[PDB]
RNA sequence: GGCGCGUGGGCCCCUCCUGGUAAGCAGGACGGGCGAGGCGGGACGAUCCGGACGCCGGGCCAGGGUGCGCCGCCGGGGCCC
């Protein structure tokens, strides 16, 4: 039929991986979050408490709140033609810590630590700016090549 | 012809550029303000003439209890309101001010005038300092209007705003659960 | 109308082949443009390298002479309309990019083969002794004569421009 | 007589009608579900410090 | 903008300003008609040094296209609308100046059958700006007549006079953007085609051209 | 006083849809407004449709084709008042007036230089 | 941000599907069109191929074509009820 109970249309992204059964490893509870982290959410279906709904399946948002189990995460969704900020609770089973910024910060300390070292040299500073890959330069290269032909059928 | 114009172009919008009031007075006033700034490019002669077009529920009033209380780190400034400044019995005593207004009640006024202030027009403030010069610009609240707090819709869970008319039920206004 | 180009290219140096091989081929086509697709549509079957993966080295166009007619053998692949055939086809002409032009034309006329759909295998120059069809052998003899095969195309080209004449012309032989 | 049950066809173009609305730059900072006991630190941290206490005098 | 001085200074130093662009137009022309016959000279020279030892001499790749709109309006899809926007090409015989990199060169593959591209000759360059030529200045379209415009709108970047704008385009220099974005987008006269239908590859008319661009257009100018 | 030269649009005037095949209907020009309509549309063998467009250059617009602006008037008074400017404008008298007035405002224009368009009527 | 109207029978093309022997049949999906889009072509058509429109003079030319009706053609290679 057409039914849309909580957990309709999930056969294949609530099962666990192959060969990856059983309970969670023991980092899932130890590591440290705070208020305005970017995380992911990726549902384990091992844990049926704090279980959002498929659609938060593989969306990153920001923590508003730390509680005493549960993180409470904001999440930008689109509902026709406008964007709601949904704000949701989720056990720790079913969040990970997002790498969408790690980029960003490193090339901001190295940008500083550049600007740093050639001041005290004194060399020029280079472009700190990321390029978009520009057409190939002149070169010379040497000839040992192979007659290529085409084969019959 | 044969152009594209509706890809990264958003419509028009309207503004106000004359007063629309039939009163002469306001006329002579926004088309000498408006002469000022267009021979001198002074901030404060822009922000004078686009108050001075806009409409009456744009405009509210001013106290002088208000005033008073505005002006307490600038006694020796000018205090410049496109609107009109009434009375406030509440308040006992009132300092020495001077201010520019387009209209004053007979009793604001009067208490102006006591205690040894100064009520001015906005032909003498043109006259005297076209471009504002020591001069505050200052207005009323804008949304303290009974029609303004009545707009949006009352029996949502999110919004804060009353019902129109008078009801006498109970469904749907004795809590989330109440329908 | 075609002409003959010389195309080398290669596979963009990677961390692990910093000099790859070089490849040369010869190809027939109408501009460089076309020389240059025809090029890596090839090399993309045969070596696995896409235009995005290598790099064009040279197109160097060549111009041959053209006094002497000689005979050339041509061999090709092309695709029917019920799967791929091979061919060998011979043309008599005096360069080799006029040899092509020919061959297309034929291909064109008679099986309906277009120009993306012929693979041209190998283009080779055949001596007198060694023709295998029988037009070319039957022109390569030596004192050949025979009379003007469509004299009838002069007498109806210049009743175009005289439309009434004063007596029907005859045919000169 | 029987007409149509469903269509989606024109819907996404009226969605970019007037472009997609983002949401208010004040939705970010809202304490609607924050936990009581950090609101309450919050609070009183902020009334006993001098240089940021609204206290009168 | 309110100036200060009375009209005698600004006429004695408009008359100023103008000597001193007419000298720079004079000593930059020489210079680059210099600069551009030495740059043939030296490819020629380098591919004769190159062929004796062997050797393949590979030059540099082009870093300028010109792309011209050869369809028309009616019956486009969203994104293809929005990259035609981006590049300015927004009516049918318009054409523009894009520099390369693979950003731009995604974008260009993903709009290709509504436009044709290739790389422009320093002759095709002075034509299109010297007949064609308008620039825009604060949202008008302003005929481009003398260099007096061109170093008012442009003296910030080293820009003087009709020869600078022209290296500039021709050697996308460090300031592209500034030069290329003063230039109203060209409105040339109608195309001549063969078949608006296919990519030039295979007979048609759309996609890349390579040099051909310069004969395609010169028609058009 | 000279002028550029006069230009019409359109030497014709704008006719009604359908009014040469009812007498019920009157040539005075109507919007077509039909769902069907094929003067709506503009098909290639209609009559034209009018539009901003067909508008005289200003420079020109209500002049007669003697060069000159029309004013109408019915007294003397309205003669000597408000023609001093008698280089472009001329009188035109009204249909009303009758001969004695007409005969006074004629000698009255004589002596004042003004253009007269109508000065033949009733004389007889 | 305020106030307010019309609409809530739709249909066609491209590509992707479901029921049915099938249907110019019935039911869905991204993009476009007609509805509400003049003009040229497809002999003839609401939707196909081009092109989206103030009133005019001049030039260039898309799509489609160039025996005569009816504006506009030749040259070259091959086949041929
Ligand atoms: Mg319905
Ligand atoms: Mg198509
Ligand atoms: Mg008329
Ligand atoms: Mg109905
Ligand atoms: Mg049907
Ligand atoms: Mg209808
Ligand atoms: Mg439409
Ligand atoms: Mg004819
Ligand atoms: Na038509």
């Amino acid at each position: 039929t057409h039914s849309q109970g909580y957990r309709c249309k999930t056969r294949y992204c609530f099962a666990r991986k192959f060969r990856r059964h059983g309970m969670a490893n023991l980092t899932t509870y130890n590591r440290v979050y705070k208020l305005g982290q970017y995380v992911n959410i990726k549902v384990n279906g091992a844990y049926h408490k704090g279980m959002p709904h498929r659609y938060y399946n593989g969306r990153t948002g920001t923590i508003f709140n730390i509680g005493p189990r549960a993180l409470g995460v904001q999440i930008q969704k689109r509902v026709r033609g406008r964007i709601m900020l949904k704000r949701i609770n989720v056990r720790l089973e079913h969040v990970h810590p997002s790498d969408c910024r790690k980029n960003h910060l490193e090339r901001v300390a190295a940008n500083d630590a550049a600007r740093r070292l050639a001041k005290e040299t004194g060399q020029p500073v280079p472009c700190l700016k990321r390029q978009n890959a520009l057409p190939r330069a002149a070169h010379v290269v040497s000839i040992a090549s192979a007659i290529d032909i085409t084969p019959l059928k | 012809m044969g152009i594209d114009l509706k890809t990264g172009i958003k419509k028009r919008k309207v503004e106000r550029k004359e007063p629309k009031s039939p009163n002469p007075y306001i006329r002579l006033l926004h088309n000498a303000f408006k002469v000022v700034y267009e021979n001198t490019g002074e901030d404060f002669t822009k922000v004078l003439t686009k108050r001075l077009c806009l409409s009456k529920t744009n405009r509210p009033v001013l106290s002088v209890s208000r005033l008073a209380h505005l002006m307490h780190k600038r006694e020796d400034k000018i205090a410049v309101v496109a609107s009109t400044v009434t009375n406030d019995e509440r308040l006992v005593t009132i300092p020495r001010m001077t201010i520019c207004a387009l209209k004053f009640s007979a009793t604001a006024r009067s208490r102006i005038e006591k205690a040894g202030g100064r009520c001015m027009s906005f032909d003498e403030l043109l006259a005297e300092k076209p471009t504002g010069d020591n001069c505050v610009l200052l207005q009323g609240r804008r949304s303290c209007r009974a029609v303004c707090k009545k707009f949006g819709s009352p029996g949502r869970p999110n919004s804060h705003v009353k019902p129109k008319g008078e009801h006498k039920g109970r469904r749907g206004a004795r809590g989330r659960h109440s329908w | 109308m075609m002409q003959k180009y010389i195309v080398y290219g290669r596979r963009l140096p990677s961390e692990k082949f910093p000099e790859p091989e070089v490849f040369r081929m010869t190809i027939y086509a109408p501009n460089e443009i076309v020389a240059k697709s025809r090029f890596w549509y090839h090399l993309k079957s045969l070596k696995k390298i896409k235009r995005t993966h290598g790099e064009i080295l040279d197109c160097q166009h060549i111009e041959e002479n053209g006094d002497f007619v000689k005979n050339f053998g041509v061999l090709l692949r092309y695709r029917s309309r019920v799967g791929q055939h091979n061919m060998y086809r011979e043309v008599r002409e005096t360069t080799s990019a006029r040899a092509m032009d020919k061959v297309y034309s034929e291909m064109a006329g008679q099986c309906r083969a277009r120009y993306h759909d012929i693979q041209i295998i190998n283009v080779k120059e055949v001596a007198d002794e060694d023709v295998r069809r029988e037009k070319v052998a039957m022109f390569t003899q030596k004192g050949v004569r025979f009379p003007h095969p469509c004299p009838y195309v002069h007498v109806k080209r210049a009743a175009r421009t005289a439309r009434f004449q004063d007596r029907a012309p005859h045919v000169p032989q | 007589a029987k007409l149509k049950n469903h269509t989606s066809k024109n819907q996404n173009r009226k969605d970019h009608r007037n472009g997609i609305k983002k949401p208010k730059k004040s939705a970010y900072t809202s304490h609607k579900g924050m936990c009581p006991k950090y609101l309450r630190n919050l609070r009183r941290s902020r009334a006993n410090d001098p240089r940021q206490s609204l206290r009168p005098n | 903008q309110r100036d200060i001085r009375s009209a005698a200074e600004r006429a004695t130093e408009k008359e100023k300003r103008a000597a001193l662009v007419k000298d720079h137009a004079v000593k930059s022309a020489q210079v680059y008609a210099r600069y551009y016959i030495d740059l043939v000279e030296s490819e020629k020279k380098a591919r004769e040094n190159a062929l004796k030892n062997n050797q393949l001499y590979v030059p540099d790749e082009p870093k300028v296209y010109l792309v011209v709109r050869i369809r028309g309006i009616v019956g486009v899809a969203p994104k293809v609308r929005t990259i035609l926007s981006l590049l300015r090409l927004r009516q049918i015989n318009n054409a523009v100046f894009m520099r390369c990199n693979k950003a731009t060169l995604n974008a260009l593959r993903i709009v290709d059958h509504y436009v044709t591209y290739g790389e422009p000759t320093v002759e095709t360059i002075r034509n299109l700006i010297y007949k064609r030529g308008f620039a825009k200045v604060n949202g008008q379209r302003i005929p481009i007549v003398d260099n007096n415009l061109i170093d008012e709108q442009l003296s910030k970047h080293n820009i003087l006079c009709a020869e600078d704008l022209v290296h500039e385009i021709f050697t996308c220099g460090s300031s592209f953007k500034e030069a290329n974005n003063f230039l109203w987008p060209f409105q040339l006269n109608s195309a001549a085609l063969k078949d608006k239908r296919n990519n030039f590859a295979e007979g048609g008319d759309f996609g890349y051209r390579g040099k051909y661009i310069n004969e395609f257009v010169a028609r058009m100018i | 006083l000279p002028h550029k030269i006069i230009i019409k649009k359109r030497k014709n005037k704008f006719i009604r849809f359908q009014s040469e095949r009812f007498v019920r209907v009157k040539p005075s020009w109507r919007k077509p407004r039909g769902i069907d309509s094929p003067m709506r549309h503009q098909y290639r063998g209609q009559r034209p449709m009018v539009s901003i467009g067909y508008g005289s250059d200003k420079e020109t617009r209500f002049m007669l084709p003697c060069g000159f602006f029309k004013h109408r008037i019915s007294t003397v008074h309205e003669l000597k008042t408000l023609f001093m400017n008698n280089k472009t404008h001329a009188a035109q008298i009204a249909h009303g007036v009758s001969a004695r007035s007409r005969k006074q405002i004629l000698e009255e224009a004589k002596k004042m230089g003004v253009r007269v368009l109508n000065a033949d009527a009733k004389l007889r």
